[PDB]
């Protein structure tokens, strides 16, 4: 009952919220195999490498290292002996700091000392230790790649060993190496692709939302793989994953979906629905520009109207507020009697508030030479978008739709 | 210019003579005085939603706005009654009659909650004008 | 409390589940200004009595001082001085094995996070995959009034959940501006009162707060005519006047004789091109000589040059009303150019009795 279905959502959210590791591995048999040989190789024995990996973000990349290190370091008392080191260019944006979380995690401060003195050579001189470098092509724009020439001269000397793993999302992370580094640099790298078909895609799907083995109640269990396998075949979750198949074959957004979608998962509906999935499904592809718009005024809408007309008749051109304000003159000035009768401060609070919600943007700003009147904006909307959305405004006047239509 | 002029009284008489009327009449004014503004005109104005023309929507719009103001110096139902009256010169059948209060009926709820000229204030409630409108 | 708030608030109260599960590293919430984005959340978490840190990113204008907050608030759930990204990640690390913090979520509210992307490059994605580097069940929750689009940064990140707030109509401004009806009246009358409010405002005005503050601000005037002795005709036709006249200002809540011929020279010089200038000026057919040329020939009495001319130039420059283009270590061949409305140099015309029109290039 209730104790069952708490324990099911912390288990499903600790899978796909903190990502924890899974036995589960897809396409990546040869790159992990090849990735856990190398690193039983630089354990086991006094030789060093260095290793880039390529991939797309959200495609499990840090996925394949900490496997390779739960399945590798338990092996033997060599992880007595190994010494990680774990660095992220986002935290470590300087080579000083850089240098100091390097002596901190070592527990050498001890040894080289506590003051802020620049010389390095105490650890360099001194110096089986593995390095892990996170988003690898940040340290690449330092001023001089300092520490990336010297990790890769220490792991082509001869004095300890030294092995190198970076992760990297840009494909061209070769170029942005000087000569001398990329050439003591060992061209070994590893592609991280999504290489499987929609039908792979859907029996990840299947496997993913499938309890452990390891759950308390075993009838319940295969009762939610029966479900699970049932809804597999239904053509509107197939439709729906086809969809975000189309879009995007990372696994991220797929574990995101079905976060949402268990979101909706309550007592009395233990077992999902496939309304439930395409609930999930047109709530994480609605776009925000259209909602925006809605959510404008009726001077907002005849404004952007307005400027819609300015666009038409002169092509690509920017413009500023006084022709806008003349346009909209001529046009409540053409019907007889409507009420409309607005000054000019109002108009100008109103194209400051569209200003402000930034879907209209300046050319080369500058302020004091300039005031905000006279000054080139431009429409940051296609027609296509503006008629429909007008299309859903809840109480558009007539004159106004007919207006826009002219 | 007064040629502008000589040509609004050329053309009231022209109406005079049309309806074999001895005399002018205002109304013959009123009409030319469209005529002489409207200028640039389209082929056809696009219908209103059953659908209806732009110019007839202005016509009860200001038939209605004409009569609330001048009694300002009402009730929806006893409006609507009026409205009949005034119309029975043009209706000759049931049907006429139910299309003109199914029309009315529709234009008086979309100058209530569209175009926001006429103002409710609480099964028959009471109509005001908007007073920005001329 | 909350009024017509029941959807977003019940999808909150479902991605929280309990106190010890977990939930997404970061949500986006977008909507308008008077969506109540502030409100909600923060009733919400009231409510749900759980550990919470509030921030507004304009008050921690440097990286510093949004550190030392958050953890000086932090702490004082449960000084502490940081000044690198990495000493506030390994500082939250140490501050959050708290026996109340031990198996809770955390969560940091920040609003008003527009200005996020204008503090650092890194920052927003770091505070973006805070849980996966502190791994201690930490939420962070956003709220703008831009759409995420703007917000991506070139290299990519963790994408959030986004979450819209839902904009508001007729009935459910009615009900919110009825709730907090005065007591000494009746609700019916309030409620009339808000019916003729937004009858004849919520054309252009849907704000919330603003329409607020004139309904409080018309009230007194909307309760005189019972007081001096229901009658809704009687109230509307002695209050509709005074309507037209708020309605007036919805948003908006003497010179020296010369220095009035020089206003009107400036004028005439930004906007008017030099061709024509002899065409207007000379009897028989921008830069400061231009100006001083054309100010001798409008004046029908010759004008000395002395400095205390030159001290008015200087004066209207600073009060903002001619801007200075060039150098200004270029004082010989200096630049200007007006800012005044053609509205005001016609009154200021009319007052020194001249005719403007007359030399307007553009009109003629
Ligand atoms: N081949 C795979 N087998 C199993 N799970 C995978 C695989 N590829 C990706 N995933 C899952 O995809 C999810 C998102 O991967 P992430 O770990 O967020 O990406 P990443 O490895 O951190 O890369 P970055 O660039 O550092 S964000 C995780 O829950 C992974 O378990
Ligand atoms: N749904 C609502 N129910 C009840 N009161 C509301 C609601 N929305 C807004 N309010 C009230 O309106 C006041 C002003 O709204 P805000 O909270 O300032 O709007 P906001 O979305 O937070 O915009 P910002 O971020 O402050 S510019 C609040 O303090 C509430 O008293
Ligand atoms: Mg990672
Ligand atoms: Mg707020």
């Amino acid at each position: 009952h209730t104790e069952c279905l708490s324990q099911v959502q912390r288990i499903l959210r600790e899978r796909f919220c903190r990502q924890s590791p899974h036995s589960n591995l897809f396409g990546v048999q040869v790159q992990y195999k090849h990735l856990s040989e190398l690193l039983k190789r630089t354990a086991l024995h006094g030789e060093s490498n260095s290793v880039l990996i390529i991939g797309p973000r959200g495609s499990g990349k840090t996925m394949l290292i900490n496997h390779a290190l739960k399945e590798l370091m338990e092996i033997e008392e060599v992880s007595e002996n190994v010494l990680q080191v774990h660095l992220n260019g986002l935290l470590q944006i300087n080579d000083k700091i850089a240098l100091k979380e390097i002596t901190r995690q070592l527990n050498l401060e001890n040894v080289v000392g506590d003051k802020v003195f620049g010389s390095f050579a105490e650890n360099l001189s001194f110096l089986p230790v593995i390095f892990i470098l996170d988003e690898f092509d940040l340290f690449a724009h330092h001023k001089n790649q300092t520490l990336l020439y010297n990790l890769f001269d220490i792991s082509q000397s001869a004095q300890t060993p030294i092995a190198v793993i970076g992760l990297t999302c840009r494909l061209d992370i070769l170029e942005l190496l000087e000569k001398r580094v990329k050439s003591r640099f060992s061209h070994r790298q590893i592609h991280l692709m999504n290489s499987f078909g929609f039908p792979q895609y859907v029996k990840i799907f299947k496997e993913q939302l499938s309890l452990p083995a390891e759950f308390p109640d075993k009838v319940f269990a295969e009762k939610w793989n029966e479900n699970v396998q049932y809804l597999s075949e239904d053509r509107s979750v197939q439709e729906v994953l086809q969809k975000h198949f189309n879009i995007s074959k990372n696994l991220r957004s797929l574990h995101m979906l079905l976060m949402l979608a268990l979101n909706r998962v309550t007592a009395s509906h233990p077992f999902m629905t496939a309304v439930d999935l395409m609930e999930a499904s047109q709530l994480c592809s609605m776009d925000s520009k259209a909602n925006i718009v809605h959510g404008l005024s009726v001077l907002e809408i005849c404004l952007i109207i307005a400027m819609k007309h300015l666009n038409d008749i002169y092509e690509e051109e920017p413009f500023n507020f006084q022709m806008v304000y003349n346009e909209f003159q001529k046009f409540v000035q053409r019907k007889a009697h409507s009420v409309y009768n607005f000054e000019k401060p109002v108009v100008m609070k109103a194209f400051e508030h569209l200003q402000q919600l930034e879907l209209i943007k300046p050319m080369e700003r500058t302020s004091g030479n300039s005031q905000r009147e006279y000054q080139l904006m431009k429409l940051l909307l296609d027609n296509t978008q503006i008629m429909n959305a007008l299309q859903k405004y809840p109480n558009c006047p007539t004159d106004v739709r007919q207006w826009a239509t002219s | 210019t007064v040629r502008q002029l000589e040509s609004m009284i050329r053309l009231s008489e022209a109406m005079a003579r049309m309806h074999c009327c001895d005399e002018v009449q205002p109304k013959h004014v009123k009409e030319a005085f469209r005529l002489l503004n409207k200028s640039i005109i389209r082929v056809e104005t696009p219908d209103v939603n059953l659908r209806l023309g732009f110019s007839e929507y202005c016509r009860i719009s200001n038939l209605i706005v004409l009569h609330l103001r001048k009694v300002e110096e009402l009730k929806r139902s006893e409006l609507v009654n009026w409205y009949l009256k005034e119309i029975e010169s043009e209706i000759d059948s049931e049907e006429e009659l139910i299309n003109k209060k199914r029309i009315i009926e529709k234009v008086i709820h979309r100058l209530t909650h569209y175009d926001h000229v006429l103002i409710e204030l609480t099964e028959d409630p009471y109509l005001v004008v908007n007073p920005n409108y001329l | 409390v909350v009024l017509c708030r029941e959807s977003q608030v019940s999808i909150l109260q479902s991605l929280f589940g309990e106190r010890h599960h977990f939930s997404f590293p970061s949500i986006f919430i977008y909507g308008h200004t008077a969506s109540g984005k502030t409100y909600v959340t923060q009733t919400l978490l009231k409510t749900l009595e759980l550990p919470h840190v509030f921030v507004n990113c304009v008050e921690c204008f440097t990286l510093r001082l949004l550190l030392e907050q958050i953890l000086n608030k932090l702490n004082h759930l449960s000084e502490i001085t940081c000044e690198t990204f990495n000493d506030f990640v390994r500082l939250f690390k140490q501050v959050t094995t708290a026996e109340n913090l031990k198996d809770q979520t955390v969560y940091i509210v920040l609003d008003k996070a527009e200005y996020l992307r204008d503090m650092e490059a890194n920052l927003l994605p770091g505070f973006l995959r805070l849980q996966e580097l502190a791994d201690r069940n930490v939420t962070v929750l956003f709220l703008s009034e831009i759409v995420w689009e703007k917000f991506r940064p070139n290299t990519g990140c963790f994408e959030p959940f986004v979450l819209y707030f839902p904009d508001y109509s007729i009935g459910n401004l009615q009900k919110i501006l009825s709730h907090d009806h005065p007591p000494e009246y009746s609700a019916d009358f309030y409620a009339a009162y808000i019916n003729i409010l937004l009858g004849v405002f919520y054309t252009v005005c849907r704000d919330l707060k603003e329409l607020r503050h004139l309904a409080v601000l018309n009230f007194p005037k909307y309760c005189e005519p019972v007081v001096k002795g229901r009658d809704t005709r009687k109230l509307w036709r002695n209050i509709e006047p005074h309507l037209k006249k708020a309605m007036q200002t919805v948003y908006l809540r003497e010179l020296p004789y010369y220095s009035k011929f020089i206003l009107i020279a400036a004028y005439l010089a930004s906007y008017n091109p030099a061709r024509t200038d002899k065409r207007f000026f000379l009897k028989h057919h921008f830069p400061l000589d231009r100006l001083l040329a054309i100010l001798y020939s409008i004046v029908d009495s010759r004008v000395a040059p002395t400095a205390n001319i030159f001290s008015q130039i200087t004066s209207l420059v600073t009060l903002q009303l001619l801007t200075l283009v060039g150098h200004d270590d270029q004082l010989d061949g200096p630049k200007y150019k007006c800012t005044v409305s053609l509205d005001f140099i016609r009154a200021i015309a009319r007052t020194v009795n001249f005719d403007i029109i007359k030399y307007l290039y553009d009109f003629l």
